[PDB]
């Protein structure tokens, strides 16, 4: 399973 | 206060006016150091063509090789010091005086904050406040696509993603429109991307990660993003 | 020697053009901080009008918080870029193969030989401070003839209205020397009418008068 988006950031 | 805070703006507009005229006599006086260093390459430039197209017959008469020693031992030298001769000093030592009296970052956000504020206060789409139309007021004043962005960012520091958004927009919209700036579409849309993420908006966040992955398709976030938000849709049912 | 020379020359044109190049960039970097100062002396001007209302405008507070904050930063750094690195470094790396002031005295001293081997007169050779330094090198030598004829020589292009870097009154002082009392009075008492502030002068003309 895929990770969440880091900041742009 | 308020009107301290008017007052403080209006002392610093009178500062950076004078940083101005130190900046003017400043470029006035390397505009004489290079007339000056321009005609003396230029009449090196003859003595050298000149010389080149017979150099044999040049260098044997020993007045000539005397000038050409004294030339490279002595002239060059004055040139190369002429050359070196800082003429920035002046305005250098005035601005960093100046410097004291500068606002900070924090002075940044709070300004970017009030223009968040008004836009709130008075119900503005970003297109209207970037294009001067403010409830009735001249002179109109503009953002760049550039602005646009860093209002976005301040925005975004502050975990405001529904003004992230709207201004990343802005400056989106103003890139495409055309504007010239040194801020590129892909940095824009991985901002916006983000805030669209946030706010639960998932289709739009697809998307934009699509459209930045157009421009970029190596960008290494955004091509997990796009993994990321195929995985949760697909998860959603 | 001469196949040396053809290498300096080769040298020389080299950093001609290496010395446009500097010219070149520093004009683009000039032009770049004039294009600025011009915006923001539009904007200063602009604001200087009507100062209150300006920075009452939030859209120009805003604008105004930045370009102290980021982008006056920006303008100092190009502001102290320096353009000539390159050059600099060339003319130095350069530098090794130029001759020296020992080289100078010795195509100066070769042409006063030249000068005396086909007996050129000193309005023939020169057909001015390029003059002041050989008067001076022959000087140095006691050689008081050469030095007559070429102070002689530097006034006469002087008086022709070419215009240099060196003063008269250093030419006339060594030339008063130089015919060592007729000649000598003459050009001490010429030395002290244009410039009466030389000591050495006031001091030998009232030496001359006893004699």
């Amino acid at each position: 399973p895929p990770g969440p988006p880091g900041p742009p950031g | 206060g308020f009107f301290t805070s008017i007052g403080q703006m209006t002392d610093l507009i009178h500062t950076e006016k004078d940083l101005v005229t130190s900046l003017k006599d400043y470029i006035k006086a390397e505009e004489d150091k290079l007339e000056q260093i321009k005609k003396w390459a230029e009449k090196l430039d003859r003595l050298t063509s000149t010389a080149t197209k017979d150099p044999e017959g040049f260098v044997g008469h020993p007045v000539n090789a005397f000038k050409l020693m004294k030339r490279l031992n002595t002239e060059w030298s004055e040139l190369e010091n002429l050359v070196l001769k800082d003429m920035s000093d002046g305005f250098i030592s005035n601005l960093t005086i100046q410097r004291q009296y500068f606002p900070n970052d924090e002075d940044q956000v709070g300004a970017a904050k009030a223009l968040l504020r008004l836009q709130d206060t008075y119900n503005l789409d970003t297109d209207t406040i970037s294009k001067g139309n403010l409830p009735g007021v001249k002179h109109k004043s503009f953002l760049t696509a550039e602005d646009c962005f860093e209002l976005g960012k301040v925005a975004y520091t502050e975990a405001d993603y529904y003004h992230t958004e709207l201004w990343m927009e802005q400056a989106l919209r103003q890139l495409d429109e055309g504007e010239i700036s040194t801020i590129d579409k892909v940095s824009v849309l991985d901002y916006l991307s983000y805030a669209v993420y946030q706010q639960g908006d998932l289709d739009k966040a697809l998307l934009l990660t699509k459209k930045l992955l157009e421009l970029d398709p190596e960008h290494q976030r955004a091509n997990g993003n796009l993994k990321y938000f195929e995985y949760i849709m697909a998860k959603e049912k």
